[PDB]
């Protein structure tokens, strides 16, 4: 057993009856000296090793090509000037795990944390100097993490997209399925995620071509999309991962919800196919009245009204498809629905639910389209537009996908650099940089829909540790003053920065006009109310930073009007959850599971603590199972309310739990505005 | 754990 | 129990010590009397008839308009003229049954067998009246009969294409992949068979982007086509229907073949693709001398010399590959791998054989392409140009696919009419114009290639029922002999109207100039060696019919040579499953399986004695089980030199049989010359 | 049942 991993497995040893949580802080030093520095290639100064980097393929020399090897090295001096140190082994283990450059082989380490940092910073300043520097304090500092695929990637010849997570709208025709197939497998190549919406696919037992009962419904759909995915598993290295999304009111929703069934049979079974399901607030008010529901055969409605079920407002359209002699239909128990879903989702985790009408009821964008679906991690929600793939040598009428790049602000580390504003704008410009850089030559839409929208995702993480580490109950209202203060401030600064963006390019997200923040409907709950912490306590901890008021909100509303935005979309919260041991932080804005977290590395066993832990504050690292979920759906509605997409909400329940306490939650969810949850956690 | 919605889990 | 059904199993009911086969006549009048003559649709007359047809989306008007009602009533005359009576309760039940029209509500028959040998008579003809009239002749005396796709589906709005045989060349390559996926699923929508190669994909455990063990190799491509095959059903009631075929020298070729094993995890087994195996003569030698073998990894194969595996002469380059350290080959044994390939066909029938020196040592378009596959039926044998699909905005690079449509010759019928040419020619002419009235809207490869090469394919059925019915062993000499003469002539007759079309039409099939057609290398073996018959009695068969001599095949030569030739392939003897029941003929060249045909429908079980059976010829009806398939292999050979494609060639196997006596079969029919072989039925 | 190809199988 290594040495390290003997001194990290002494944090369990209780000692005085006390974690030794200093163990960890001698497990990362002796990890250190006796693994990376012996395992870290050797170079005689940065211009070799840039050399070596780049001839042997390991580096994209086009983007170190826009600086003068002067500033490069200030750059790579202003990295390492810092000395940053990681505070636990299992940091350290995670960085040089996953994101550190290795050899060809994988035997030597290339890129310690600094030159890391250094590459994606002279990637993010495409050739500025200051800003590359800028982003390396940022980054160094540990305000904000890009996601995953950037910064695993940026700067490396042999890369995959810097963007993770595709979201593709599936026409009713074989032309569109096979071609959501064919993008299905290009995006998984690229190891991102990709969430396909078959609401517009016909039910099973609908006409194909004026003959009945020809079609096989969501499900077949949902084998070749499970098949597609894991033939296109990324090289073996990472299972493909693909989400199917199928609106309540869809004919095959009991079909599309029995995939999940540990009791299915292996041909309808789909295994590597996450599933989720949009619920309007028509469903939901007929499960409350416990009225007799009707689901409804999409080809039926298109062929009457022209237009896809999905397409139209069903709580005004729910009636007339009922009266409708034209629409087929099929009687269902509303209730029942409900409950089959919180059962699947006690046994499995599915599906996620996503409520239409709170996600559309705040859209900024429901001109360019409703939001229909979510993401493979139910956090991102636009607007789409279906694709029209006709036959070969026909034109195709190329629609809108939806795909954004991510980047977690670490919440303790902003509030205690006192830099929301500073680092929410630079974050905004890096990743607008890698939506600019990206183009994908596979997914028409998605490629369109990336270059008119330019939608990026700026998410949080370490909301649960830094309230942790301030005395702070998560399910306080303490904390939820405090998270409506940060993440007001955090969407004020991410929307000034849009519109700044937007001034200096002169150029807005396509269909700008249309939206709210150009009538400034966006703006009236910022104009009308405030957002300052409530206690003073919370308005403490803001203390050197300036909280914008109703004033800032109007002036930023002006400026939006005078100038417009740049981002359709800027702000989703996702998981985050590999990094989050890099950032030493809680994942996402999610309460923590486990105070300390017991890894299997190999045949050795690691013991993580959560970031800061320690006898004084291990009240307050209270663990999610234990918290009362009503107050964690509150905390999250609180912060999604300043969030323009969704937030990655997943449930944590306690074994003893029925069906009817998530189907509570599930409920209170809806009322309190929560737009998706994720996953239900079983202790 | 199987139970049934009671009318009032809609209503907070 | 109707009364037809009573009458026709007494068929089994001995009298006398012998079988009743004049209940036949019996059950089939009782049958038309009582079911067909109720439930036909009255028509006044032949105008209102056709009115009602084509205003209610049955027939299309397009076909119908080129002729004044004054030729459609006199070809309809022409059909009725013949006072046509099936002769058999089973020709008339499976005509009624299965080709003729129905109305939507398929309570009541629209068409006649007059009425639809008519509308394909008027169809084929393209407006002339008269050779409308010599189809209704030709097919009402059943001396040809078009394909069941053609059959059914001429002359009909909601026809499919009347082609219904497609093989598609695939690329190693995703984007090649998934186009082919698509292609699979349009083609078996439109309800024809679909054959892909996979010789070209690379091994399981090769690079991608220098990425090492990243492909999943052949095996996982048969997943998604075997999933886009479930999909893409044809509603259901022909389940969708695909072959994969690979070559012995693949690397994948035992996982290949591993996935018919009945033991093979589910998560390997592939249910409903058809596998057929590619061996050239290299293989053979290397079983025969017990030499180790070597499997390739096509990929280090095509980045060694820039051509693929299966693009390549074997028998050349196996050393060349053996010797080359930078091809990656594992090694094998070819005996071991013959007997599991004769375990495999015993068990399942699988896989198809096709032997690739056979096939090429006679193909005529080896400048094209050489032979790299069969189709899902192991008849057709063209030279295919595989495609380069690139990503999407990039222009593909198209190639052959190969199709054709099927027609065949009634052996006994147009002996009887000692009408070989004409019969010949008709189909030839029918052939002709459904290749060019076909076009594939979603498989690119496959429309450029029917234009291209026009292939067609004109099989002959009936042959031991016309040997049976003359006192004629079919492992005789004298039947090997007949079918020498009879294919020797029909060859001939093909290729003259095909130069003849070719002399009308002033244009020949692509590259056309570099075939052994072109330069009279084809002609060899005709020219120097005389195929008359060598007995007295078969000789006597041919009285009143002019047998091409060596100076008629010389004369044929320089014709050809003046005027090339419209199709680069005209002849392939197809299985012809369900439409020999209307003919009344015995399916294909192959023998009967059963003298007597039990077969249940609905909750009714039926009896179909084998065409002409009866006391005096009882013995010459012997079952395919009951003979040496030495002999059977012997005829298929004798017919196969006159076959410009394969033979759809069933192996009819006893339960006593061993793995051996089954490898000898393969062994012995490859060195007869044999191209392939289809089936392993077992009794 | 299964058994083994010899030489001679090879030859006609
Ligand atoms: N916790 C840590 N996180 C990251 N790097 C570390 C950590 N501990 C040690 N290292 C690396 O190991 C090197 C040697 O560590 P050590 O504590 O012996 O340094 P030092 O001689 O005191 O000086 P300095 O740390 O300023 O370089 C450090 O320079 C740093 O590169
Ligand atoms: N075996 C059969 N095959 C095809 N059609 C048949 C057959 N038997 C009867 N029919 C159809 O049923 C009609 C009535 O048959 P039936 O034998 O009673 O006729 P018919 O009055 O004796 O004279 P004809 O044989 O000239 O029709 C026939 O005219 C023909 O249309
Ligand atoms: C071809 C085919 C389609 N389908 C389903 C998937 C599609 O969403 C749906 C429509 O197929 P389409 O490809 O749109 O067929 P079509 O356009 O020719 O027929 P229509 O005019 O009615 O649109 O049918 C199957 O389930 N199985 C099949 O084999
Ligand atoms: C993308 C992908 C390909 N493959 C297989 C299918 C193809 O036949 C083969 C080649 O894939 P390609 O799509 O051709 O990949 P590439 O061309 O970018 O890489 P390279 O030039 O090295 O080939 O890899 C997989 O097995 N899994 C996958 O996820
Ligand atoms: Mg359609
Ligand atoms: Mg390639």
């Amino acid at each position: 057993v290594p040495k390290w991993i003997q001194l990290n497995n002494e944090i369990m040893i209780q000692k005085d009856g006390k974690f030794q949580f200093d163990k960890d802080k001698e497990a990362v030093h002796s990890y250190f000296v006796d693994y990376i520095n012996q395992n870290t290639v050797f170079f005689h100064n940065l211009k070799e090793k840039l050399d070596y980097l780049v001839e042997n393929q390991y580096y994209e020399e086009e983007f170190l090509s826009l600086y003068s090897f002067e500033d490069i090295k200030e750059v790579f001096k202003t990295a390492y000037a810092k000395k940053f140190r990681f505070p636990s082994f299992m940091s350290a283990f995670k960085f040089y795990n996953d994101y550190a450059l290795k050899t060809n082989d994988k035997k030597k380490i290339l890129e310690r944390y600094e030159d890391r940092i250094s590459i994606v910073a002279l990637f993010f300043a495409n050739g500025d100097t200051e800003k590359a520097k800028e982003y390396v304090n940022l980054m160094i500092n540990q305000e904000y993490q890009p996601s995953t695929p950037t910064f695993l990637n940026a700067g490396r010849k042999r890369r995959g997209e810097l963007v993770s997570c595709f979201l593709l709208e599936v026409n009713d025709s074989l032309n569109d399925i096979s071609r959501a197939i064919d993008i299905s497998m290009q995006l998984s190549k690229l190891g991102g995620g990709v969430s396909l919406n078959l609401s517009k696919l016909r039910a099973k037992g609908e006409a194909i071509k004026d003959v009945e009962n020809a079609t096989k419904g969501v499900v077949g759909v949902m084998k070749l999309l499970d098949n597609a995915f894991r033939y296109a598993d990324q090289m073996g290295q990472r299972q493909g991962s693909g989400a199917a999304y199928l609106n309540i009111f869809h004919r095959d929703i009991n079909d599309f919800l029995d995939t999940k069934k540990i009791s299915a049979d292996e041909d309808v079974r789909v295994k590597t196919l996450s599933i989720g399901v949009v619920i309007p607030d028509k469903f939901v008010e007929l499960a409350r009245e416990d009225k007799a529901a009707y689901v409804f055969y999409p080809h039926t409605i298109y062929k009457e009204y022209g237009q896809h079920m999905d397409e139209m407002d069903m709580n005004e359209m729910y009636d007339k498809f009922v009266d409708n002699p034209r629409v087929k239909k099929e009687k269902i128990n509303p209730r029942k629905l409900l409950e089959k879903l919180a059962m699947l989702r006690s046994e499995s985790g599915y599906p996620y639910i996503m409520f239409q009408d709170n996600v559309n009821k705040v859209h900024a964008n429901n001109h360019i389209s409703k939001v229909k679906f979510s993401n493979l991690c139910s956090e991102v929600l636009q607007a789409s537009q279906v694709s029209s793939y006709t036959d070969y040598d026909e034109e195709d009428e190329i629609g809108l996908d939806i795909s954004c790049n991510l980047g977690s602000l670490n919440i303790l580390n902003v509030m205690e650099h006192k830099s929301i504003e500073k680092t929410v704008k630079l974050a905004t410009d890096s990743l607008t940089h890698v939506s600019e850089t990206t183009d994908i030559r596979n997914a028409p839409a998605v490629r369109r829909a990336n270059k008119a929208m330019k939608s990026i995702g700026l998410g949080a993480m370490n909301l649960h540790g830094y309230l942790a580490q301030n005395g702070i109950a998560y399910e306080s209202p303490e904390a939820r003053d405090f998270a409506n203060t940060f993440f007001m401030m955090v969407n004020f600064y991410s929307i000034q920065r849009s519109a700044e963006i937007a001034k200096e390019k002169g150029e807005t997200f396509d269909q700008y006009e249309g939206s709210t923040y150009a009538t400034g409907e966006y703006f009236d709950k910022y104009v009308s109310t405030d957002f300052s912490p409530k206690y003073e306590k919370i308005a403490n901890l803001f203390e050197g930073m300036h909280i914008p008021t109703t004033e800032d909100w109007k002036k930023l509303k002006a400026f939006v009007a005078e100038h417009g935005m740049y981002h359709s979309y800027r702000l989703c919260i996702a998981p985050t959850g590999s990094i989050s041991y890099v950032q030493s932080s809680t994942a996402s804005v999610m309460p923590i599971m486990e105070r300390i977290e017991e890894r299997t590395y190999g045949n050795s066993k690691t013991y993580y603590p959560m970031p800061g832990l320690a006898s004084n504050n291990w009240f307050f690292y209270k663990e999610a199972y234990d918290m009362d979920m009503f107050k964690v759906v509150d905390m999250i509605a609180t912060i999604q309310q300043h969030i323009d997409q969704g937030i990655s909400f997943t449930l944590f329940l306690k074994d003893t739990m029925t069906t009817r306490d998530l189907n509570r939650i599930d409920l209170y969810a809806h009322h309190r505005g929560i737009k998706t949850i994720y996953y239900a956690r079983t202790k | 754990t199987v139970e049934p919605l009671k009318d009032d889990d809609f209503y907070f």
